[PDB]
């Protein structure tokens, strides 16, 4: 329930 | 719940994509769906204008990610070739 960054 | 509409991108990676992702879970799903959460400026899908923020992911690049934890799903997609499939799914409550 993270928030990554592709 | 009335069939979503899924659809796949073939877009060319400049310099990266720059987006952000949410992994959310829930009944009967022995996977987890790699969600859209925000879009960065200047980024491959931002320029040319494909996918948006609250938005889910299933296959990326040709390769069935359904299963896997968002470090192994992100870095995956951002671990792609020249030429990127990216298959997102339009819905939203």
């Amino acid at each position: 329930l993270f928030s990554t960054e592709v | 719940m009335k069939e979503p509409e899924i659809i796949t991108v073939t877009l060319k990676k400049q310099n990266g994509m720059g987006l952000s992702i949410v992994a959310a879970k829930g009944a009967g799903q022995d996977k987890l769906g790699i969600y859209v959460k925000s879009v960065v400026k200047g980024g491959a899908a931002d320029v040319d204008g494909r996918l948006a923020a609250g938005d889910q992911l299933l296959s990326v690049d040709g390769r069935s990610l359904v299963g896997l934890s968002q470090e192994r799903a992100a870095e995956l997609m951002t671990r792609t070739s020249s030429v990127v499939t990216l298959e997102v799914a339009k819905q939203g409550a």
